[PDB]
């Protein structure tokens, strides 16, 4: 029994950050490196199902990306991931959700899990994307935003429940082995803050022709800072902050 | 050229969505000569073409799957049967919860262009050029399409504006094309928790965030609350953790505070889904020690101090 679990690590922007002179990215020199929230609780989940069960469950986590990613899943191993897999190699450089997906899945044949989990979206990019690509290659069943999973090691079916838009869920029953993506509050993530396997592109039969930004299914022109709505800033001291809030609140 | 727009309906209402992407098709196309086509997807789905007869749709497709409501193996079937019939140089669909179940399926299966959460479009030419957020809305990054003949974008929620008025679309039957689905959709949910307010009426809140640390901080603003006459409300993480009722809950997943006049937001970030509850508010004040959140792009009146301390001196000052 063995749930594989996709994790990414991804990049937060230090203040005053520029973009690069050819303007297709943010100067990594700003970046700031973390385990993507939703992993956290995509993580968590399959540690509650290995806790749960009386049966084996092996938890996985696997993340494309480059020698910097280690020490996210260093962390997800700390943390009780039975086993951690980073899978790169240069030419995946610019690979887009679709091609991250494809690499993953890859990995997952291999693998061969019961589940995948997958975040819902991704901190920096939020491309809401990468996971249920996945399930395309996998023909895998799937749902996407689950806050609610109720699921047995070794269940042909589980019950998920989707959060959706104002204030609402849907139970959902869905075929098991399924990709599922892990909605933040799903449950509360207690560490709330094993060597790493590396595989190649190689490893898994795939060349620079399969991956990287060449291969997406869109390119990027230029990533530029937008001038965005600029609010009128109430400088001073706290009391006088307050004053004025007080003020807006009489206007009001 | 056709413009494919995937309606959307859940408990047989349609979803307003739905008619923003109509806006954004209608202005998106190059001629007059140009169609946009609007198909609805569901077992019941007939009900909704007067809702869908309406300004800016040439041709309604009203496809008739399995299930009811949102399905992603009907829904991704439907699509590219659809994408096959009306050979359509872009289609839109909602970045909603239910196109996340399978637009980056479709967009797998077939390697037609693809970008999510798109919030501009345009064609330069007869290039396609979209732009989306990066690093946490920190940059716009435009992308386009090099050789695709059909792209798929999913659509910012309320950006585009819907048109005025009906319309006199030529309406057409298809079935789904035959999949059994890999899940069968059970009970819609509201789940417990108090409800003694409903937000969505009221014209003034101080909403709290992340940033007010420890469950022990949210009783100080309830009370700063109760002494301003404010509704207190706050952002998903603090009902996720149970520390607030989910009926508190600002945003997408959470209430539209359609009634606000008024909004504090105490250490909320301002997440996209966040906005979407509360940026249509005409005062919001925005609370927050990080000058790069972006709750101050919509604020108008920012206080970059701590909460504890402003929130202490508003108590004070009000007694
Ligand atoms: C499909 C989906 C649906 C979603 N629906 C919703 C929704 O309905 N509602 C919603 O809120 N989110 C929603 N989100 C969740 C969203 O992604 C964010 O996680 C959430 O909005 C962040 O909440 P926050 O601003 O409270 O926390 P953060 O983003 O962590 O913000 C905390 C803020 O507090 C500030 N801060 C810290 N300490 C202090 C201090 N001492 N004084 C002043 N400021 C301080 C920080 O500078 C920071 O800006 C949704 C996400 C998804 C993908
Ligand atoms: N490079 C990656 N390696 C592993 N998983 C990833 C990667 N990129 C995205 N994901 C998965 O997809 C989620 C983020 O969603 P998205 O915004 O579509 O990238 C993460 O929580 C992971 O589960």
């Amino acid at each position: 029994m063995k749930i594989l679990v996709a994790v990414k690590q991804t990049a937060a922007l230090e203040e005053d950050f520029e973009i690069r002179e050819d303007g297709m990215d943010v100067d990594e020199d700003f970046m700031m490196y973390d385990l993507n929230e939703w992993d956290d609780f995509s993580l968590e989940e399959a540690m509650k199902i290995k806790e749960s069960s009386d049966t084996d469950v092996e938890v996985v986590v696997v993340s494309v990306g480059p020698d910097r990613v280690d020490e996210s899943l260093r962390k997800c191993l700390a943390k009780g991931a039975d086993r951690a897999v980073r899978v790169w190699d240069d030419a995946a450089e610019g690979s887009d959700a679709i091609v991250v997906g494809r690499i993953l899945t890859e990995v997952i044949k291999k693998e061969a899990p019961d589940m995948v989990f997958a975040g819902v979206q991704s901190s920096d990019q939020a491309y809401a994307s990468t996971g249920i690509s996945v399930a395309s290659y996998l023909n895998w069943p799937h749902a996407a935003v689950v806050a609610d999973l109720q699921y047995k090691p070794g269940d042909n079916k589980a019950v998920i429940r989707r959060e959706l838009e104002g204030g609402m869920l849907q139970e959902v029953e869905i075929n098991c082995p399924a990709v599922l993506t892990i909605q933040l509050g799903i449950n509360k993530p207690r560490y709330a803050s094993k060597p790493i396997e590396e595989v190649s592109l190689a490893d898994i039969g795939l060349s620079a022709n399969d991956v990287g930004a060449a291969q997406s299914m869109s390119r990027v022109r230029r990533m530029y800072i937008p001038e965005k709505g600029r609010a009128t800033m109430i400088e001073g001291t706290i009391s006088e902050q307050a004053a004025k809030i007080i003020q807006i609140i009489n206007e009001f | 050229s056709k413009i494919l727009v995937i309606a959307e309906h859940r408990r047989n209402d349609l979803r307003p969505v739905s008619l923003e992407l109509i806006g954004a098709a209608n202005g998106l196309k190059k001629s007059g000569e140009d169609k946009v086509v609007v198909a609805v997807i569901g077992s019941q789905a007939d009900a909704f073409v007067p809702a869908l007869s309406v300004n800016g749709v040439d041709e309604l497709v009203v496809v008739k799957g399995s299930s009811i409501d949102f399905d992603p193996d009907v829904f991704e079937a439907s699509v590219s049967a659809l994408i096959a019939a009306h050979n359509p140089s872009v289609v839109l669909l909602p970045h909603s919860v239910d196109s996340l179940g399978y637009a980056s399926s479709l967009a797998s299966k077939t390697g037609y262009g693809f970008a999510t959460d798109v919030y501009i479009v345009e064609y330069q030419g007869d290039e396609l050029v979209a732009t989306r957020g990066g690093y946490n809305q920190k940059v716009n990054v435009e992308v386009d399409f090099p050789g695709k003949s059909t792209v798929v974008l999913t659509i910012r929620p309320s950006v585009f504006k819907p048109l005025e008025g009906a319309g006199s679309p030529v309406v057409s039957n298809v079935d789904a094309p035959s999949v059994q689905s890999r899940s069968q959709n059970k009970d819609y949910v509201e789940v417990g928790g108090g409800n003694d307010i409903d937000i969505t009426t009221v014209d003034f809140i101080m909403s709290i965030g992340r940033g007010i640390g420890e469950e022990t901080n949210v009783e100080q603003f309830r009370e700063l609350a109760d002494e301003a006459g404010a509704t207190l409300c706050c952002s998903k993480p603090i009902a996720d953790a149970g520390w607030l009722p989910k009926s508190r809950q600002v945003g997408q997943s959470g209430k539209v505070v359609g009634s606000c006049k008024l909004y504090v937001a105490m250490g909320i970030s301002g997440s996209i889904q966040h906005m979407a509850g509360m940026k249509h508010v005409p005062t919001i004040i925005a609370v927050n020690t990080d000058p790069g959140a972006s709750i101050f792009t919509i604020a108008k009146y920012g206080i970059v101090a701590d909460i504890f301390d402003i929130e202490e001196e508003l108590k004070a000052q009000l007694a």
